[PDB]
């Protein structure tokens, strides 16, 4: 450590000799216990290649010795037959341009031999190489990749469609069906639960297992149980690592892997500011923003917090104001003072989850291009970002609600690698960094409800009057938290009526959003930034999945009551449930929203074209690609840019 | 508590087991002496750590307990026999840096809280002076027989607190798993194997088992690193056998060209020469035999053992269908490989014990200079000589005028090797060789060579197309060739007799005559394309 500390702290000193640095690196790489340490130093040497312009072969040999083979391939041009041969050794089976880290190669060898593998930590190495290699060896047929977010599912679907385009058929949406022997099921926990064709699985890969170490714990546990009882091999790369036990006594002997391979060097500077002290945190943000000059990723606990941070960042003059057609589209479609709108007008990129997927992709590839400077992410895994960033500002660390902390000095390097920090990264931490019942309640309520109000629950096609109050009362009891988390109070049962009436009376999504913001300004007058975030979350999550789920749930419940009470009226909500799921579109078209086409663009697409009612995501995507000339002539420039980005169309 | 609680062990046993696992991973640790489980005596390269395991039971570790004088007698108290007193009264015959450590399960009071932080981070933190004077007052200014003051004990004291037994078990098992991974390239099959190795180490430390399943000790109370390494290797190969995998064993590499007749050298014995002819096979030269013997040296010369075991981890089909393209791009890239393979195998054949292949990096007016084909030989009665190897395959001019040029270039390289005060980097490339101070003193360059020219020797391989050797066998391709190579070796005498430019350096020559090196190079190029 003493030699390591001397070499690390001599990096910024004026009297710096790179040869002594490489001597320290080699001395650290000789001792096994200091292996990682030497590797760390090499990473710094890879971020300061100007200082090592003279001793290049020594650095290359140290890179080979440390086991950083992708860095050996990509950061060095003049390669000897020795390092070329060892790169061919670790070359991945799926492509000739990707090689393996040493630890990645060991894990891949463990997996390709048929043994279940559990990793000890989400590591700075991207496990996408292992999954791509497992796909490329032509031995497995059916796979299930479990991902936490739908945007990550789309990113992985694009990744696995670029390569293995025809060999494997990728199922990501419930509309798709398995028509090929080889199928990759890139789904989330909820999607895995919904899919009823998960059988004969060869190997399912799960990352971000910390939920099992709530809406994300029960679903992941059920998905694990289903994939364990269905499949034969698994590869877990997340927490529940401290000598994982329990899967052994269930008949699944894994090969738990403990690793010490870190590919990222970090300079962590902490401030110790408590979360409650917001003004001190804001002054610290000013100081760091003055310090931060390169690509900065700011982690926040909420989109409102990110909006506040962006407003303060532009208050100090950080970032270059600019305008483009995209900012005009966002201003004319969402709002003028929305956090995303002002931040993008001033060069700040919000990337929260509730953001529309098209805008998420726009922010991601704006940050990747280097045009952005402050990307304010509210989640550890930012979908679409590459290894560009150089600074990570953890504005909020203690997220609360039993969450101990992110970046626990054992996760800082892994999470930094997930965020894609280029070799050396400065981690400015505001706080201190530490170390280490659904299908049966409704009928009971309906038992008390009398025959006089029973007429509001047996509909067919077109709804009837006074349905809004009954539905609001039902949803205020079935899912109180679902509506409460969006700023809609459970009681009195009137605001849900207003939301339902706004959704019903509206013809298009854009008009609904405009009316909602025009009412949100009045509501805050008794800000508009939080209103759009909660409204987007309400439409995407509540009005899309949960509320249709309960609308379908009450069907079979009310059938028995109608039979018992002698009501002979028909029971059918295909006009209402499908309309609410379809987002004022044809039933299947809304599925392109996850692909990355905005709903507002989809409305113009629906008006311009003729969409099949029974088609799936593949058929609609192929229909859009086939009829490109029809809509490209008479649609907005930003709309067709978003369509091209979402569908992968090249010009 | 984890598996130690199931087996019924105490905290001191797990501390000793954790320290021997540290020795398993730490290359600088030389031994772990353990008479009792609470008096560990870890001897490291340049240091000696006395680790004492203690425990109260009331609430914490106050200062009074650490200065409390142990009873240790029949209703009497021996003077100057406290925990602190026993800590400083820890003699060591070797002149090694003394370090003290107290390991307790219970936490530490505010008075002793200064001890918890590592000494590397005590430059600006408070808690030093008042603690020192309080200890001196309570101990009446104790100076030991070796002149060790309480302040001296303070500057070297790293009191560690472990929350529970299971935490220590987890660090030990992680050490075992990582040690397996970076010492054998093998991931343990399950957690049960790691727990079994931990239990066996605990049994060894506490001597509560059976001798066969125990780390060997030449004398009791002490465990050396090589014994633990061999025991751990046996355990890892046991894992590999019971897991269905196949144990990696280095192949008996083919013996490339056999030596000539009895070695010929100079009077002063600082110049050596050994020819390496190859015999014919029924009137015809064995070019194919030489080439397909050389191409077996594709992994010993290019790769490293840590990544050579990964080659074994590849099944047959991947090994076939991964290296299909040729890693060589030119004939001037195959000639270098062959010329260095011949020397890399000649050095191994010439030495009864296998030398350690390594590389050397040296500066030259601020620019890097790489030296491949370096070796470490193990001459126990004398030390550890470093052989620096240079290859050459002359095929353009005759060897008679080329050899002095090669010697001049060799002398320039030598003057850029053993004539400097700046450090040199030695890439050991064996992962299992412990570099002793005999070579490390030369590497650091802090001291001028004190007759260090015996430690460094330079070996040069010179293959050439001899006139005598032709495609026809020409019965009697000897006698004349013996005097021919004698005259060739005489070139490594003119500077020796006339002057002393570097006449005190032992220099080895490995001249090899062939009918045509170009044909051999073409044959090797053809053969490597087959794999």
């Amino acid at each position: 450590t003493e030699i390591y500390e001397q070499a690390k702290h001599s990096l910024q000193g004026e009297d710096f000799s790179s040869f002594n640095y490489l001597f320290a690196v080699n001395k650290l790489l000789s001792n096994p216990v200091s292996y990682d340490l030497g590797r760390d130093l090499i990473v710094r040497a890879l971020d300061s290649r100007e200082r090592f312009s003279e001793h290049t072969t020594i650095l290359k040999n140290m890179v080979r010795k440390s086991g950083l083979f992708p860095y050996l391939k990509k950061e060095f041009t003049s390669l000897t037959p020795d390092d070329l041969r060892v790169l061919e050794l670790y070359r991945t089976p799926f492509s000739d341009g990707y090689v393996f880290h040493s630890m990645q190669f060991h894990i891949f060898d463990l997996l390709k031999s048929g043994q279940n593998v559990v990793l000890s930590a989400p590591t700075s190495m991207g496990k996408s190489a292992i999954v791509d290699s497992l796909l490329g060896m032509g031995t497995l047929k059916r796979l299930v990749l479990v991902v936490p977010t739908v945007a990550l599912a789309d990113e992985t679907r694009r990744r696995l469609q670029e390569r293995f385009g025809d060999r494997y058929q990728i199922i990501h949406h419930s509309s798709q069906v398995c028509h090929s022997d080889q199928a990759v099921y890139v789904l989330t926990q909820e999607r895995v639960n919904e899919r009823d064709d998960i059988v004969d699985i060869d190997l399912f890969v799960i990352d971000e297992f910390y939920k099992l170490a709530d809406e994300r714990v029960i679903e992941l546990n059920i998905a694990l149980s289903k994939l364990l009882k269905v499949s034969r091999q698994f590869y877990l790369t997340g927490p529940f690592v401290n000598s994982i036990r329990g899967l052994e006594k269930l008949g699944y002997p894994h090969t738990f892997v403990s690793t010490d391979f870190n590919t990222v060097a970090l300079d962590v500077k902490t401030f110790g500011i408590k979360a409650n002290d917001d003004k001190a945190k804001l002054k610290a943000l000013g100081e760091i923003a003055h310090a931060c000059v390169d690509a900065t990723i700011i982690y926040c606990k909420s989109p409102t917090v990110a909006g506040l941070v962006a407003r303060e960042l532009i208050r100090l003059g950080h970032g270059t104001p600019t305008e483009n057609p995209h900012v005009d589209w966002v201003s004319e479609e969402f709002d003028a003072d929305w956090d995303y709108t002002v931040a993008l007008r001033n060069g700040i990129g919000l990337h929260f989850g509730a953001l529309p997927r098209a805008l998420q992709q726009y922010t991601a590839d704006q940050f990747n291009a280097g045009k952005l400077r402050f990307l304010l992410c509210t989640s550890t895994i930012i979908e679409g970002v590459n290894t560009i960033a150089k600074n990570v500002v953890i504005y909020d660390n203690r997220d609360g609600t039993r969450s101990i902390d992110k970046f626990t000095h054992g996760n800082i390097k892994g999470r930094a690698g997930r965020m894609g920090v280029h070799f050396v990264g400065k981690i400015f931490c505001l706080e201190e960094i530490p170390e280490d019942e659904q299908f049966e309640m409704l009928q009971s309520m309906f038992e008390m409800m009398d025959d006089n109000e029973f007429s509001s629950l047996v509909f067919h096609w077109t709804p009837a009057t006074n349905f809004l109050k009954t539905f609001a009362k039902i949803i205020a009891r079935l899912v109180p938290h679902t509506f409460s988390r969006n700023g809609v109070p459970v009681k009195p049962t009137d605001v849900m009526i207003a939301k339902l009436a706004g959704y019903l009376s509206a013809e298009s999504y854009s008009e609904y959003l405009k009316n909602q913001i025009d009412y949100a300004r009045q509501w805050i007058s008794e800000t508009l930034s939080i209103a759009l975030n909660n409204d987007l979350k309400l439409i995407t999550n509540t009005f899309g999945y949960t509320l249709p789920k309960v609308l379908s749930l009450m069907e079979d419940v009310v059938k028995h009551h109608a039979v018992k009470r002698g009501i002979r009226s028909k029971v059918d909500y295909t006009h209402v449930k499908l309309a609410f799921e379809s987002f004022h579109l044809p039933p299947g078209v809304n599925a392109l929203e996850e692909i990355g086409i905005p709903i507002q663009t989809l409305h113009r697409l629906v008006d311009l074209l003729e969409f099949s009612d029974e088609a799936d995501v593949d058929e609609l995507s192929q229909y859009l690609r086939d009829t490109q000339d029809i809509w490209s002539r008479s649609i907005g420039y930003v709309d067709q840019m978003f369509i091209r980005r979402a569908l992968g169309i090249r010009r | 508590g984890g598996v130690a609680a199931k087996h019924g062990f105490l905290f001191q046993d797990c501390v000793a087991a954790y320290h021997v696992t540290r020795m398993l991973r730490d290359k600088t640790i030389r031994s772990v002496r353990c008479e009792v489980t609470d008096d560990i005596d870890i001897v490291s390269d340049g240091y000696i750590d006395f680790v004492q395991v203690k425990s109260t039971g009331k609430t914490r570790w106050n200062i009074s307990d650490i200065v409390q004088n142990s009873k240790g007698a029949d209703k009497k108290t021996i003077p100057c026999s406290s925990i602190l007193h026993k800590s400083m009264q820890c003699e060591s015959d070797l002149s090694l840096g003394r370090r003290y450590s107290i390991v307790t399960e219970e936490k530490v009071n505010k008075t002793l809280e200064y001890l918890t932080i590592s000494p590397n981070a005590r430059l600006d933190k408070p808690g030093r002076q008042e603690l020192i004077d309080d200890l001196n007052k309570r101990t009446d200014n104790f100076l030991t027989d070796s002149g060790i003051s309480v302040s001296d004990w303070i500057d070297a004291a790293t009191w560690e607190v472990f929350s529970s037994l299971r935490e220590l078990e987890l660090l030990g098992i992680k050490n075992i798993r990582l040690a397996s991974q970076d010492l054998h390239g093998v991931i343990l099959s399950s957690e049960t194997v790691a727990e079994d190795i931990w239990c066996r180490i605990l049994d060894t430390v506490t001597r509560k088992g059976e001798h066969s399943r125990r780390i060997h000790s030449a004398d009791d109370k002490s465990y050396l690193r090589p014994d633990l390494l061999e025991w751990f290797k046996q355990r890892v190969e046991d894992d590999q056998s019971r897991s269905g995998r196949k144990i990696y064993v280095k192949r008996d590499l083919p013996h490339i060209l056999t030596p000539f007749r009895a070695p010929m050298a100079s009077v002063c014995a600082k110049r050596k020469g050994q020819v390496l002819h190859q015999q014919y096979s029924l009137k015809k030269y064995r070019y194919k035999h030489i080439a397909d013997n050389v191409c077996q040296w594709l992994d010993e010369v290019f790769l490293r053992p840590k990544e050579m075991s990964d080659i074994h981890k590849l099944t047959f089909i991947e090994k076939r269908e991964r290296l299909k393209n040729s890693v060589f791009k030119s004939l001037h890239d195959v000639s270098e490989f062959l010329g260095r393979v011949l020397l890399h195998a000649t050095i191994r054949q010439h030495h009864e014990s296998q030398p350690i292949p390594c590389m050397l990096y040296v500066e030259k007016a601020g620019a890097e200079k790489i030296l491949e084909n370096v070796h470490i030989v193990r001459r126990d009665p004398e030390g550890d000589q470093l052989w620096i190897g240079f290859s050459e395959l002359v095929t353009d001019i005759n060897i008679a005028v080329r050899l002095p040029e090669i010697r001049d270039q060799l002398y320039e390289d030598i003057s850029d090797c053993i004539d400097t005060a700046r450090k040199k980097i030695l890439d050991i490339k064996d992962d299992n060789y412990l570099l002793r101070h005999d070579i490390d003193e030369i590497l650091d360059g802090s001291q001028p060579f004190d007759a260090h020219l015996d430690r460094f020797t330079f070996v040069l391989f010179v293959g050439y197309d001899s006139n005598l050797l032709t495609e026809p066998e020409t019965p009697g391709f000897e006698d004349d060739l013996e005097k021919e190579t004698a005259v060739l070796f005489e070139k490594f005498a003119a500077d020796l007799i006339e002057d002393s430019p570097f006449a005190n350096l032992c220099i080895h020559v490995f001249i090899y005559p062939a009918p045509s090196l170009e044909r051999l190079t073409q044959l090797v190029d053809e053969k490597v394309r087959e794999v």
